[PDB]
DNA sequence: ACCA
């Protein structure tokens, strides 16, 4: 079925199951949709003989030079994706819903890439964008596909952050405190004005483009602090370096960060090594650190997150698409050809 | 546009 | 150096 945005006793039910099934993201919550204002939001669930939901995807529509829309259920849908013939009935109450208004339903769920599942995707009538795309770089795909993901259930008895590491590792962590950084946190606007300020810094930095405020405004209004968080670093009232990292489903992600220009003293580390211990706290599978480009140390973002990763980065399966309209994803989409 | 998110 |  569709989920009616304006029946609060639904919309409760799908966030109840959201927030509670193991596929849980952020991205699929119907939060998402406020922080995504520009973008019109379209939801679909199926349910099991109970009644039960099951399965669900949150689909956000942008729009195209064309007379069509994009359909986007980033990071969704909210169910074991390998399960082809549940996925395919879920697709296909999303395709209903969208009326033939897009051209494409594109979902790019964190399961692993493998040969097996992409050809049985293919086999499903679906386009895969992964390692056809890759010669492209991170932007191939709109989510980075190669992501640096800490897997605690390997440390089961991890009480601190310094528990999950080498002692080369434990030194570079405990370099920031040592020389008078300090983190505090949480989800107000006092700490969303400290981390724009760096936020803004690192972008004029590093020439590259940026959200404006309002965007993380509409973020700390959707969500509350119990999943959001701003981590905010500082050395005797100076402010050097923060990130926002939000907790759903399985995982922590360390979604935005920045820092002040001139000397920080390594407070990246000590705003990674408190944003871990959250996890730690709140018994939490994972801790993602996001995209990088290639496992290569000539990729900065792998040198850096490399630090608190020492697993594989997780590839996952990139971006499969549900195309609707041949014509209009021939002249959008390239294949990588 | 560039990290997704 | 970057430490997104």
């Amino acid at each position: 079925p569709v989920l009616n945005l304006n029946d609060p006793q639904a919309v409760e039910r799908y966030e109840e199951f959201m927030r509670q099934s193991p596929y849980g993201q952020v991205t699929q919550d119907l939060g998402w949709a406020k922080v995504k204002n520009n973008w019109e939001p379209v939801d679909v669930y199926l349910e099991d003989d109970q009644g039960a939901i099951i399965a669900a995807m949150s689909m956000l529509l942008g729009d195209t030079p064309t007379d069509k829309k994009f359909a986007y259920a980033s990071k969704g849908p909210v169910m074991d994706v390998t399960d082809v013939d549940l996925l395919d009935r879920l697709v296909d109450e999303a395709v209903k819903a969208l009326d033939g208004r897009a051209y494409v339903l594109r979902f790019d769920p964190e399961v692993a890439y493998s040969d097996e599942f992409n050809t049985t995707l293919q086999d499903h009538g679906y386009v895969t964008r992964n390692r056809n795309v890759a010669d492209a770089g991170m932007h191939a795909t709109i989510q980075p596909r190669l992501n640096m993901v800490l897997d605690l259930t390997k440390f089961p008895d991890a009480k601190t952050t310094l528990d999950l590491y080498p002692s080369k590792t434990k030194s570079k962590i405990k370099r920031p405190f040592r020389d008078g950084v300090e983190v505090h946190s949480g989800n107000s606007a006092t700490e969303l004005d400290e981390f724009f300020k760096t936020y803004t810094t690192m972008a004029e930095r590093h020439g590259i483009t940026h959200r404006p405020i309002e965007y993380f405004q509409r973020m700390q209004a959707a969500f509350d602090a119990d999943t959001m968080r701003i981590f905010v670093a500082e050395r005797e009232g100076k402010l050097l370096s923060t990130g926002i990292a939000l907790k759903y489903g399985r995982k922590i992600w360390y979604m935005y960060a920045g820092s002040m220009d001139g000397n920080t003293y390594y407070a990246p580390y000590a705003v990674q090594s408190e944003m871990i211990q959250w996890a730690l706290d709140t018994n939490t599978d994972l801790y993602d650190l996001g995209g990088i480009e290639s496992e290569s140390t000539d990729d900065s973002l792998y040198v850096f997150k490399h630090v608190f990763v020492k697993d594989a980065p997780r590839e996952y399966i990139g971006e499969i698409d549900k195309v609707l309209d041949p014509e209009v994803y021939a002249e959008l989409v390239k294949d990588g050809h | 546009a560039x990290c997704x998110x």
